C-alpha cells in the first residue's frame, strides 16, 4: 500500500513533465504492487501504458490499456475513462487496426 | 571577474592551444563554483548565463573537432541546464540550432525512442512555429516512409547551418538502404537507372554496389536471383513444437492446479 | 466506494459500419447516372 | 497533449493506402496510385511502394 | 548529466564528480540507477582519492535494485567512510545484511572450521563485535544474550558473563533458554560444558545445574571431581542434591558407568 500509492503519485508529473523514470520504471521492483484493490492496480495500467505510447507502442501496451480499461468502475467516464477510451485506440490506429 | 576567455573564442582557432586552457580552464571554473544549478543567490547568473555560452561553444566546436563521445557529455550538460526552471535566457539565437542539433545528430544515432523522447520540451514549436526544428521532425518523418528524393532535397535545403557531419551519416545510412532497395524483385535494369537513383554519373561506386552485392555488371544489364524457394514445407518444426504446445494443453487440463 | 478522482473534467453500429464505408461517398445517387448517359 | 502522437500517422495513412489498392487492383500502373493517392510524385512512389 | 564527465582521465574530476553522489541520490539517483556503473573501474584502478568514496555510493544505488551482496561486498570494500555513522536509516539496511551473511556463514563455519574458513574484509567481524559491543554499551542485554547465541561463538557468550549485567539468574537462566530452543547435540553440548566449569569457578558453585548439564553431557569422571570437592569439603547436605537428582534423572548404564570414578 506503499508499494501501491507511492508509484503512480511518483508518475503523474513525470508523465506531465519528462523526467527519465520511465525506463526507471522499468528496471523498478514495484511494478507490482500486489493486488492494489482495483484503484491504483487498475489506473496504474494506464499510467504505465501512457509510459510506452510516449516511447513507441509496438502493439505491447494497447492490452494493458484494455485491461486499465476493463477495470474501471460504475463512476463515469469524463473522470478519466474518456481519456484511456480515447489513447487506447489512439495506440491502434498507431497500429492499423 | 575571471573571464580569460573573450578573444579567440570567436575567430577561428580549430584545435590550436587554445583548447588546452580551455578544459583545464573549465576546470578553474569547478574550482570557483560548482554547476550545480545553484538554486539560490538568483542574482549571481555570471556562473550560468556566460559559464554555460562556453560550455555551449565549447560544444559547438566539438562537432568541429569531430569528437563524438564528448559532444554529447556537453550537449548532455547544456540540456541539464535547459533543464533549470530558473528564470534565464527562455532562449537564445543557439538553443534552436543546439537543441535540435542535437535532435539531428541523434537522429543520425539511429536511436528512434531517444528521438521521440526528447520531443517533450517544445510543443507549439514543432509545426506552429519554429521551422528550424520543423525541419529535423518533418526530415525523419520524411524518412519513416519511403520519401527519398524530398529527404535528398532537404539534403542541402538546410536553412539553419553547416550540418553537415550529420547530413553524411545521413548521406550513408541511406545508401545502404538504396544498396538494399536494389535487392527487390526487379527486372533487368540497365546502367542508367539504378545509375542515377543516387547522385553519381559513371564512377567506379556503381562497381562498389555492383560487386559489394549482386545485380552484378553485365551487358548493360543488372542480374536478379529473386529465388526465395527453400525455406517453406517445414512439418517437423511443427511437429516439434506443437508437440510441446498438446502437452501443455495436457497439462493444464487433467493435472490439478 | 468508487471514489474516482478527477484530472480530467443495435439501432446503432449497423448504420455506424454503413458509415465507416459509406460515411460521405455521394449521398444522394439520383442525376449522376443521368450525367453518365451523355459522357459515357 | 496527444499532438505528438497524432503527428506521425501519416505513415498508418500510406500503409492504408498500400495496403487497399495492393489488396483492389492486381496490375496496376505506378503513374495511376500517386495520382489516386495525391502524393504529387511517381518518382518516389517507386519507393514508398 | 553529471555522470557524463566520468572520461576526464585526470583524478580530480572524479573527486568532483563524487561531491555531487551523496546529497542529490535521490533524484538522478534515477538516472544512474542502472545506466552506468564505472564504480569498479575507478574502485580497481590504481588512480587512489577515489575508490573510497565510491563504493559507498555503490553500496547505496546497488541497494535498493536487489543488489544486496553487490552493495555488501562494496559496503566491505567501502572503507572508513563507509561506517562512519550510524545516524540514518541506512546502518539499519548494512547490519541486516552482515550481520546475516556473517552469521549464516558462521553455521557452515560452524560445521567446518577447519580450513576454507572466511576470508573476514577487516569489518566483516568488526561490526560484528563492534555493533555488539553497542548492544553491550546500550544497558540490553536480554538481546546481548541472544545474538550471543547467534553469532556460533562460544567465548564471547562466556564473555559475557561477565558484563555490565549482573549475574542473579543470567548465565543459568539463558541454559533454560537454551535447552528449549536447544537445535541439535554438537552446538549444545560445547557450549553446556563450556559454562559449568566457571560454573564451578563462581562465588557459590551451584550443584542443580552442575548435575544436570553433566547428565545432559555424559562426562562421568567430572561429578566425581566435584564429589572429591564435597568428599573434601565434608558436607552431605550439600553432597545430597548433587546426588539424588543424580539418581533420579541418571541411567542405570550411567549409575553403573560412574560407578567407577565413584569407587576410586
Amino acid at each position: 500500500d506503499g508499494q501501491a500509492t507511492l508509484l503512480n503519485l511518483l508518475l503523474r508529473n513525470y508523465l506531465h513533465y519528462s523526467l527519465y523514470d520511465q525506463a526507471e520504471k522499468l528496471v523498478s521492483k514495484s511494478v507490482f504492487p500486489e493486488q492494489a484493490n482495483n484503484n491504483e492496480w487498475a489506473r496504474y495500467l494506464y499510467y504505465t501504458g501512457r509510459i510506452k505510447a510516449i516511447q513507441l507502442e509496438y502493439s505491447e501496451a494497447r492490452r494493458t490499456m484494455t485491461n486499465a480499461l476493463r477495470k474501471a468502475p460504475q463512476h463515469t467516464a469524463v473522470g478519466f475513462k474518456q481519456t484511456v477510451h480515447k489513447l487506447l485506440i489512439v495506440v491502434e490506429l498507431l497500429l492499423g487496426e | 571577474m575571471y573571464e580569460q576567455l573573450k578573444g579567440e573564442w570567436n575567430r577561428k582557432s580549430p584545435n590550436l592551444s587554445k583548447c588546452g586552457e580551455e578544459l583545464g580552464r573549465l576546470k578553474l571554473v569547478l574550482l570557483e563554483l560548482n554547476f550545480l544549478p545553484t538554486t539560490g543567490t538568483k542574482l549571481t547568473k555570471q556562473q550560468l548565463i556566460l559559464a554555460r555560452d562556453i560550455l555551449e561553444i565549447g560544444a559547438q566546436w566539438s562537432i568541429l573537432r569531430k569528437d563524438i563521445p564528448s559532444f554529447e557529455r556537453y550537449m548532455a550538460q547544456l540540456k541539464c541546464y535547459y533543464f533549470d526552471y530558473k528564470e534565464q535566457l527562455p532562449e537564445s539565437a543557439y538553443m534552436h540550432q543546439l537543441l535540435g542539433l542535437n535532435l539531428l545528430f541523434l537522429l543520425s544515432q539511429n536511436r528512434v525512442a531517444e528521438f521521440h523522447t526528447e520531443l517533450e520540451r517544445l510543443p507549439a514549436k514543432d509545426i506552429q512555429t519554429n521551422v528550424y526544428i520543423k525541419h529535423p521532425v518533418s526530415l525523419e518523418q520524411y524518412l519513416m516512409e519511403g520519401s527519398y528524393n524530398k529527404v535528398f532535397l532537404a539534403k542541402g535545403n538546410i536553412p539553419a547551418e553547416s550540418y553537415t557531419f550529420f547530413i553524411d551519416i545521413l548521406l550513408d545510412t541511406i545508401r545502404d538502404e538504396i544498396a538494399g532497395c536494389i535487392e527487390k524483385a526487379y527486372e533487368k535494369i540497365l546502367f542508367t537507372e539504378a545509375t542515377r537513383i543516387l547522385f553519381f554519373n559513371t564512377p567506379k561506386k556503381m562497381t562498389d554496389y555492383a560487386k559489394k552485392r549482386g545485380w552484378v555488371l553485365g551487358p548493360n544489364n543488372y542480374y536478379s536471383f529473386a529465388s526465395q524457394q527453400q525455406k517453406p514445407e517445414d512439418t517437423t518444426i511443427p511437429s516439434t513444437e506443437l508437440a510441446k504446445q498438446v502437452i501443455e494443453y495436457a497439462r493444464q487440463l487433467e493435472m490439478i492446479v | 466506494m468508487s471514489e474516482k478522482k478527477q484530472p480530467v473534467d443495435e439501432d446503432n453500429w449497423d448504420d455506424d459500419n454503413v458509415e465507416d464505408d459509406f460515411s460521405n461517398q455521394l449521398r444522394a445517387e439520383l442525376e449522376k447516372h443521368g450525367y453518365k448517359m451523355e459522357t459515357s | 497533449g496527444t499532438y505528438t502522437l497524432i503527428i506521425r500517422l501519416r505513415h498508418n495513412v500510406i500503409k492504408t493506402g498500400v495496403r487497399m489498392i495492393s489488396l483492389s487492383y492486381s496490375r496496376i500502373s505506378l503513374a495511376d496510385i500517386a495520382q489516386k493517392l495525391q502524393l504529387d510524385s511517381p518518382e518516389d512512389a517507386e519507393f514508398i511502394v | 548529466g553529471i555522470i557524463s564527465l566520468l572520461d576526464e582521465d585526470e583524478p580530480q574530476l572524479k573527486e568532483f564528480a563524487l561531491h555531487k553522489l551523496n546529497a542529490v541520490v535521490n533524484d538522478f539517483w534515477a538516472e544512474i540507477s542502472e545506466s552506468v556503473d564505472k564504480i569498479e573501474v575507478l574502485y580497481e584502478d590504481e588512480g587512489f582519492r577515489s575508490r573510497q568514496f565510491a563504493a559507498l555510493v555503490a553500496s547505496k544505488v546497488f541497494y535498493h535494485l536487489g543488489a544486496f551482496e553487490e552493495s555488501l561486498n562494496y559496503a566491505l570494500g567501502a572503507g572508513d567512510l563507509f561506517n562512519v555513522n550510524d545516524n540514518s536509516e541506512y546502518v539499519e539496511t548494512i547490519i541486516a545484511k552482515c550481520i546475516d551473511h556473517y552469521t549464516k556463514q558462521c553455521v557452515e563455519n560452524a560445521d567446518l572450521p577447519e580450513g576454507e574458513k572466511k576470508p573476514i574484509d577487516q569489518r566483516l567481524e568488526g561490526i560484528v563485535n563492534k555493533m555488539f559491543q553497542r548492544c553491550l554499551d546500550d544497558h540490553k542485554y536480554k538481546q546481548a544474550i541472544g545474538i550471543a547465541l547467534e553469532t556460533r561463538r562460544l567465548d564471547v557468550f562466556e564473555k559475557t558473563i561477565l558484563e555490565s549485567n549482573d549475574v542473579p539468574g543470567m548465565l543459568a537462566y539463558s541454559l533454560k533458554l537454551c535447552m528449549s530452543l536447544m537445535q541439535n547435540k554438537q552446538f549444545r553440548n560445547k557450549v553446556l560444558r563450556v559454562l559449568v566449569k566457571i560454573y564451578m569457578n563462581l562465588e557459590k558453585p551451584d550443584f542443580i545445574n552442575v548435575c544436570q548439564c553433566l547428565i545432559f553431557l555424559d562426562d562421568p569422571q567430572a561429578v566425581s571431581d566435584i564429589l572429591e570437592k564435597l568428599v573434601k569439603e565434608d558436607n552431605l547436605l550439600m553432597a545430597y542434591q548433587i546426588c539424588f537428582d543424580l539418581y533420579e534423572s541418571a541411567s542405570q548404564q550411567f549409575l553403573s558407568s560412574v560407578i567407577q570414578n565413584l569407587r576410586t
